[PDB]
């Protein structure tokens, strides 16, 4: 039995912490409108989703992005205050931050003992998947940057270690034309687009069968495609004849 | 996918078998389905498998020429008819898919199995 006017919310039968359904709000003491984002309460940090309800996560205030924590997580915290949480990762889910010495998780690049992370800028989240970064192409994994071949908006792309072409940044994927690529032990070939090839193909007079999820050569021993068994060599050559 | 294999038993060494992987599901006829064997304290041995549509089929040497693999894809089921049993062919008989369809001699291929199905192979 609430009611929202103009964009703010205001609950009847009221000011202050109020419990409602289970979910938590805050009612501003003076305005009785129902707090949202990142809000001050008693010299105690709290953030609040465009309908009023307290979170418990990683959010950005003024000061940059905060651990709003469980209750009893650092100190005697209360449920959903930000918390001191300082030089370390925070693992929330399937979620990934980094927390520097000032208690606010990392945005964009860094380095962290050694090796170099992406977090979003808006969610301070660990990075995954296909990311376009000042015109470079990246493919995250858990905020890391990978190397090998991954499928983005134009096809397989070959994220190489860096300076693999002309000084290209680790994981950044590369001009790579019209030859074949050993890596993983794995083998693909890239056309003339810098892109992997899949299915079959002929390549100097040889055949292959380049797997669609991956673009890698059906190589080392049996495998079914399009419903029959064809042997495949250690070099990804498909041998003669059809079981 | 769920496969249930039955069929074994108990055979003379010379005798005949025809064991039966039943699935549950009809998803089972999109892909390749193959029989291991498992001996006491040995490792899954590849014995036969089949392609998805039954019309491909391949075979270790050992069983070449005694064991046939073959399948109904209206009854969602594989068979293994095994033919001039002999006292090596004692085991554990296991039928497995391999969604990925890749190197399909490989056990650690295969990502759904069934419970299994004991095959003994006596004398005389």
């Amino acid at each position: 039995g609430m009611r929202t006017i103009d964009g703010k919310k205001y609950y009847f039968n009221a000011t202050g912490w109020q419990t409602i359904d289970g979910k938590k709000y805050y009612f501003n003491t003076n305005t009785s409108i129902a707090s949202t984002g990142y809000t001050i309460i008693n010299d105690k940090h709290f953030y609040f989703n465009t309908d009023g309800i307290m979170q418990i996560g990683v959010f950005k205030g003024p000061d940059g992005f905060e651990y709003f924590a469980p209750a009893n997580t650092d100190a005697n915290n209360i449920e959903g205050q930000a918390i001191r949480y300082q030089n370390r990762f925070l693992y929330l889910h399937d979620n990934i931050y980094y927390f520097g010495n000032n208690s606010k998780a990392a945005t964009g690049w860094v380095t962290i003992d050694g090796r170099r992370y992406y977090f979003e800028p808006n969610t301070a989240i660990g990075a995954n998947g296909y990311k376009i970064i000042d015109n470079k192409n990246f493919y995250f994994r858990n905020g890391l940057p990978q190397i090998g071949v991954f499928k983005g908006p134009n096809g397989f792309e070959y994220f190489a270690p860096a300076n693999t072409d002309a000084n290209n940044i680790d994981g950044q994927a590369i001009r790579y034309q019209n030859r074949f690529l050993h890596l993983l032990g794995n083998i693909y070939y890239f056309g003339n687009n810098s892109k992997a090839v899949t299915g079959w193909q002929t390549i100097n007079g040889n055949m292959y069968y380049f797997m669609p999820d991956t673009a890698m050569a059906a190589a080392g021993g049996l495998f079914e495609i399009d419903g029959v068994i064809y042997f495949f060599g250690v070099d990804g050559v498909k041998a003669p004849g059809i079981y | 996918v769920k496969l249930e294999e039955s069929g074994g038993g108990l055979v003379q060494a010379g005798g005949s078998l025809r064991l039966s992987c039943a699935a549950s599901e009809r998803t089972f006829s999109r892909y390749p389905v193959a029989w291991f064997r498992q001996a006491p304290g040995a490792e899954r041995e590849f014995v036969a498998v089949i392609s998805s549509t039954g019309t491909s089929t391949y075979y270790a040497d050992s069983v070449k020429g005694r064991f046939t693999i073959s399948r109904d894809n209206a009854k969602v089921t594989v068979y293994l008819q095994m033919n001039n049993l002999k006292r090596e062919d004692t085991a554990v008989y296991f039928c497995a898919v391999n969604s990925q369809r890749t190197r399909l001699q490989d056990p650690n291929e295969y990502d759904y199995w069934g419970q299994g199905t004991q095959v003994t192979v006596s004398s005389h």
